[PDB]
């Protein structure tokens, strides 16, 4: 090879040995797990939970539209009904060894019960934990969602709440009214 | 007999109406008010088209299709403008009271307002007054009943009254308060007071054996038994 | 008139031209919402009309595409002729900047059509997919094994009455295919793959795979070799097939967009911009101007990400093994953005029918302004310590160097295509998304694609991506971030949450699925790594008939025995490591 | 509380073989060398936790080893289809006890989103498996707390110190699993913050 092709690759290979060291002398660049915590912004899609109204109850009204958006099909429930007749879950169960944390169930849900959160620390022994069942899902409080409550918007009469008291609803007017 | 739908040719039944022949072709027209058991009245106002007089003709005339024979050499459109607008009008004039109920109706998955409110394409809400509202009644172990939901398309009492024979399931009210139920609570008393489920097109009446176990269609494993 | 508007393209001069030669009635015209003719072609004339085609003026030189659709099932076939079976054929003139869909339906019991590999040598492992798939046999095909499954696989996958879910799990067929594993080495015979006098005894046989140590898949390549030359080679690839288009075949239109993210797993949104592209030509929806910088922004944000992976894994094949932490702590601020915008860091599914799933969050700019200032500072740092280093161009010019011709004939795109000296690049030639209204550049090589110059063409590409980003950041429009069409799934959440028409469009369309009306769609867009493609035949239905996703990493790979006859194996590993491809851009 | 592998038996452990029994747990959770087996995308994943912007190597877990040979843990990251099913069987057969398996990711989970004619559904069907992670993909801060979890099941299990004195058997602890040791602190989650913010 020519001399002058020696010196080049001389001269770029102490010009890279130098820039390595500058980068040796730098500043690191590492974010310290578990002694650093991660910052995960607000909409991060990590661990599923089931959330709460401002009055306390649970929002899901068991509608199975967040079952049937899932394209892995990790999501299992039952309705049931109380007796002044609001819907809840009976079960919910969620294949976490299944989920793929796409938002696809957060982002189908009408009432804005089901959410991803940030959580990413979901590791587990065995699998058959991983299914997550409803006391493994329901939190205390409403989550990302702090102020939204479906059952003040439907029609569907529940307890604390009589027809014509929703949103933008008028009272119901009886066929044996004398008013025409 | 010879029928034009947007300017194509079809052979029909003339002593069919013009939704029943259109819907046998395979065309969309949405439609409330009529069944093919209970025949046509022109209640809901849904099945609008645009007939012309003849083959050169620009303006028109919407009729309505369920209360039009298909008489030999007709001249409709479905998919004219006018026609269309008015569709997705009327589907927003049954929409201004509905109530936000589609999570826990029973109909929901299933519903016949719900695909039609779809495939007129309407889905902006302008409309920001208040909506009426109804007192339920309890028609027995069978049927649940939930007038909130209902668009009056007459079907419940004419399949009921007309076709069922039953007494006890009526029309009262007025205006815009009429109300479909019996005239007081207690069970609906005819052996075919199951077919409301299916007749009407909305939640009002629904299966509440089903609904005590309630799953929707698509979750359904359906079988054809006897 | 709109852009998804069905139009015949019998105004097309390719049409007269088709006329003039083979006669009026030697073909039928299909409407389509592709944007390109669409022409039956009988099956006796397929080899005429290629060739015709190839010797025209301004010729059709490369062969896009090529595989089959099942037809059986398809009620809607309106202006069509009767086929049980159809194999299509995209074309595309560069010289023009057209391209032509012929198709040739077949009977179920006469499934075999003239092979196409004597015009275009791409179609060999065209027409082998279309094998392994579809069951569809090419007369005169050199070696027609199935590609994707393994030989010993019985049915075709992607015909209608072949179940898509997973079959039971058995250990038995798993330890017989490992016996079969191992008497692989000694009862390899080069007859089986295509091979000519093997074991004269002076060539050897080597297996690189099945797992190499390297981020962009799993795969075997059996090599002739006479010492340390390569006479013969053919890559076995298969080992990452998905089944993603049987997948689309039984997903909705809306829960598919997950399924898009991981055809290329380092483009993300890149991947899913010409699916739902596709979606919106069917549905006949135009999006406002924010979704398309919200887009662009996203699809060159990715392109930056993989850009950079591509080139510090280059760096890393080479020999040095340093700055591939530096670009990864870049990639790490490109995820940070990525995930403050949609949630996600790899696969972000954020691209939605009509728009995207959330508006832009408080701070986005924020984040994209320090991204902005970070990059070029480390861009220069990378080039001084590997790219401009005399080792690392000692081992990458002038290794696996091919020309216009070579590209052209195996449907090469992307950053080799452009360094063989052709300007061709979707987003200027066929623009998408409003790539219009952002000034760019399209950097182009000399005229000979070495490892070194593709290399070199992907940095001025992050380059002009930056060029892009700073375009997006300074000037982004107010307004929705999702259409105003009935067909936008989902609707906006907060008149879902309000309103009851929006509620009911909403749970019809996350529980049913959209309904597209019958017809066909195709985008075809820049990806990171080359020209992608999603062709969509809808039934009327509420999921795709038939979903055809074209990755250049297959063409990449089928160019890979062309290019390297007589060289070493140094020579491939420095090639391999210059493609930009992935495994799962190669199977799907 | 312990599984035995040659049955749920109890904790067998004179105190100077218990405290060699701490001592080879401690140097083998401390000293675990990942086999480099790229799948897919969760491979991805993996070599970003391996850079320097999550330092893996804090752990002891940086070697890499392109052989199974000197590789003591298998960490499956990516789907598991047909054709290489066989190939991560043979790897795992050519690794060496001790071998330990951490399926990365919904594919390796359980196939994923890919339930489909060409993907097992799942690692554990042919080989077991020790740690599983959801994520598709998994960041790579999960990958290194499954590393973490299996560092602290390495530490406790107890294994033959010797081929020729002793029990030859494999004790591995039925853990408290991390779904009902975490429902304390993750039911009690009120308010998140509102997703409109960086
Ligand atoms: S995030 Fe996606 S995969 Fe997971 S449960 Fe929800 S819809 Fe299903
Ligand atoms: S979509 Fe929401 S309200 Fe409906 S069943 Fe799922 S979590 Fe419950
Ligand atoms: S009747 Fe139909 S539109 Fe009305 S709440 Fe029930 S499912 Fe919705
Ligand atoms: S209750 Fe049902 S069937 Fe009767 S008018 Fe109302 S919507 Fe029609
Ligand atoms: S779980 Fe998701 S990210 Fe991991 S290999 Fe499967 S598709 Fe890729
Ligand atoms: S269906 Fe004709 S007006 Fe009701």
């Amino acid at each position: 090879m020519t001399l002058k092709e020696l010196l080049v690759g001389f001269g770029t290979q102490v010009r890279s040995i130098w820039m390595i060291g500058l980068h040796a002398f730098a500043k690191r660049e590492t974010r310290m797990y578990p002694e650093e915590p991660v910052y995960l912004p607000p909409r991060y899609r990590g661990r599923i939970v089931l959330t709460r109204d401002p009055d306390g109850e649970e929002r899901c009204v068991a509608c199975n539209l967040c079952a049937v958006a899932c394209p892995v099909g990790c999501i299992s429930l039952q309705k049931a009904e109380t007796k002044d007749g609001r819907w809840y879950p009976e079960f919910f169960r969620i294949n976490f060894s299944r989920c793929i944390f796409c938002g696809l169930c957060e982002e189908a849900c009408p009432t804005t019960a089901i959410q991803l959160t940030p959580d990413f620390e979901m590791g587990e022994y065995k699998r058959q934990d991983l299914v997550y069942e409803k006391e493994d899902l329901l939190i205390s409080g409403p989550g990302k969602y702090p102020e939204y409550n479906f059952y003040r918007m439907a029609g569907m009469a529940i307890d604390g709440k009589d027809k014509g008291e929703a949103e933008n609803e008028a009272k119901p007017i009886d066929v044996k009214s004398l008013l025409p | 007999a010879t029928i034009h739908v947007d300017g194509k040719e079809y052979e029909v039944n003339g002593a069919d109406n013009l939704l029943e022949a259109c819907l046998s072709l395979g065309l969309d027209i949405p439609y409330f008010c009529w069944h093919p058991a209970l025949g046509s009245v022109g209640a809901c106002r849904q099945c609008a088209v645009k007939q012309y007089q003849n083959a050169e003709d620009t303006r028109g005339r919407l009729v309505m299709s369920c209360m039009t024979p298909a008489s030999d050499g007709t001249f409709i459109s479905i998919d004219d403008e006018e026609a269309k607008q008015f569709r997705e009008s009327v589907v927003e004039w049954l929409m201004t009271n509905h109530p936000h109920d589609c999570p826990v109706c029973e109909e929901g998955g299933n519903c016949h307002l719900q695909d039609m409110t779809v495939m007129t394409g309407h889905s902006f809400r302008r409309y920001r007054f208040t909506k009426r509202t109804h007192r339920n009644q309890d028609l027995g172990p069978f049927i649940s009943h939930e007038m909130n939901r209902c668009i009056a398309c007459y079907r419940c009492v004419r399949y009921y009254k007309d076709y069922a024979g039953g007494t006890d399931l009526g029309v009262y009210g007025a205006h815009d308060n009429v109300y479909f139920g019996r005239p007081e609570d207690g069970t609906l008393e005819s052996e075919f007071s199951g077919n409301l489920v299916e007749i009407c097109p909305t939640g009002v009446f629904t299966d509440k054996t089903h609904s005590e176990r309630y799953n929707r269609k698509w979750d359904m494993q359906f079988a054809p038994s006897i | 008139e709109p852009a998804w508007q069905t139009r015949d393209h019998l105004d097309d001069p390719v049409i007269g031209e088709l006329r003039n030669r083979f006669g009026p009635d030697a073909f039928t015209v299909q409407a389509t919402r592709t944007g390109v003719p669409v022409v039956w072609i009988k099956r006796e004339q397929l080899l005429e009309v290629g060739d015709f085609l190839k010797k025209l003026p301004k010729p059709y030189v490369m062969l896009f595409d090529l595989h089959g659709m099942d037809e059986r099932l398809r009620t809607h076939r309106e202006g069509l002729p009767a086929a049980d079976f159809s194999v299509f054929y995209h074309l595309i003139s560069i010289d023009r900047n057209r391209d032509i869909m012929l198709k040739v339906a077949l009977a179920e019991n006469d499934l075999h059509v003239p092979t196409f590999t004597k015009l275009f040598p791409n179609a060999n492992w065209y027409e082998r997919e279309t094998w392994d798939l579809f069951g569809i046999t090419f007369d005169g095909h050199p070696n027609l094994r199935r590609i994707m499954m393994p030989q010993t696989w019985k049915g075709h996958p992607l015909r209608k009455d072949y179940p898509a879910r997973a079959t039971e799990f058995s250990p038995f067929e798993l330890t017989k295919a490992k016996q079969d594993l191992e008497m692989e080495a000694l009862t390899f015979k080069p007859e089986e793959w295509g091979m000519k006098r093997g074991t004269n005894e002076d060539f050897m046989f080597l297996n690189l795979g099945p797992n190499h140590p390297s981020a962009h898949g799993a795969f075997r390549i059996v090599l002739q070799l006479d010492g340390e030359e390569i006479v013969d080679c053919v890559p076995d690839i298969g080992y990452h097939h998905r089944g993603a288009e049987k997948m689309g075949e039984r997903q909705s239109w809306h829960s598919y967009i997950p399924y898009t993210d991981r055809i290329e797993y380092l483009g993300g949104c890149v991947n899913e911009m010409p699916y739902v592209l596709a979606v919106e030509k069917l549905a006949g929806i135009t999006v406002p101007d924010r979704v398309n910088v919200i887009r662009v922004m996203l699809s060159e944000l990715f392109r930056i990400n993989s850009h950079l992976l591509y080139i510090s894994t280059f760096i890393q094949d080479v020999g040095a093994m340093t700055p591939v932490f530096f670009a990864f702590t870049d990639r790490q601020k490109i995820y940070d953005l990525v995930e403050a915008i949609t949630g996600f860091r790899m696969h972000p599914a954020w691209f939605r029918i009509g728009g995207v799933a959330h508006d832009l969050p408080r701070g986005w700019d924020r984040l994209l302004r320090e991204f902005l200032d970070w990059m070029p500072k480390r861009l220069a740092s990378y080039e001084k310590a590997a790219l401009q280093n005399t080792i690392l161009k000692g081992r990458s010019q002038g290794v696996a160097a091919y020309g216009a011709k070579e590209a052209l004939e195996w449907g090469t795109t992307g950053a080799g295509l452009r360094a063989t000296g052709i300007d061709f690049d979707v987003r200027k030639a066929r623009p998408y998304s409003g790539y219009e209204n952002f000034d760019f550049e399209i950097p182009v090589g000399g005229g000979v694609s070495d490892c070194y110059t593709r290399v070199m063409l992907k940095v001025e590409e992050l380059r002009q991506s930056l060029r892009i980003l700073e375009q997006c950041l300074n000037n982004m429009p107010e307004g929705p971030f999702k259409a105003d069409h009935p067909l936008t799934t989902p609707p906006p959440k907060e008149r879902t949450l309000q309103h009851i028409e929006t509620l009911i469009t909403h749970f019809l369309q996350v529980s049913w699925g959209p309904v597209m009306p019958a017809n066909e769609s195709f985008q075809m867009i820049e990806a990171t790594k080359g020209i992608n493609s999603y062709y969509l035949t809808s039934d009327g239905s509420t999921m795709s008939y038939r979903t055809r996703i074209r990755t250049p990493s297959y063409a990449h790979l089928q160019q890979i025995p062309a290019a390297i006859r007589g060289s070493l194996v140094s020579d491939l590993i420095v090639y391999l490591g210059s493609i930009d491809f992935v495994m799962s851009d190669v199977d799907r | 509380d312990y599984t035995l592998t040659r049955e749920i038996v109890t904790d067998p452990l004179n105190v100077f073989m218990g405290k060699l029994n701490d001592m080879v747990n401690w140097g083998r959770k401390n000293s675990i060398w990942p086999y480099n087996f790229g799948l897919s995308c969760c491979y991805v994943e993996m070599v970003t936790s391996f850079t320097a912007v999550h330092d893996v190597a804090r752990f002891g877990a940086e070697v890499l080893r392109a052989s199974p040979r000197q590789a003591d843990l298998m960490v499956v990251a990516g789907t598991c289809f047909t054709k290489m099913a066989p190939v991560i069987q043979r790897l795992y057969d050519q690794m060496l006890e001790p071998k330990w398996v951490i399926s990365m990711g919904a594919c390796a989970n359980s196939g994923g989103m890919y339930d489909i004619y060409s993907v097992v559904q799942g690692v554990d069907k042919f080989i077991p498996v020790d740690v599983y992670i959801p994520g598709c993909p998994p960041r790579p801060e999960a990958y290194m707390q499954a590393l973490m979890l299996l560092q602290e099941s390495i530490g406790k299990e107890r294994r033959p110190l010797s081929w020729v004195v002793g029990d030859q058997g494999v004790y591995r602890a039925n853990m408290q699993s991390e779904r009902e040791r975490k429902r304390g602190e993750r039911i009690a989650v009120t308010n998140l913050r509102t997703p409109d913010e960086i």
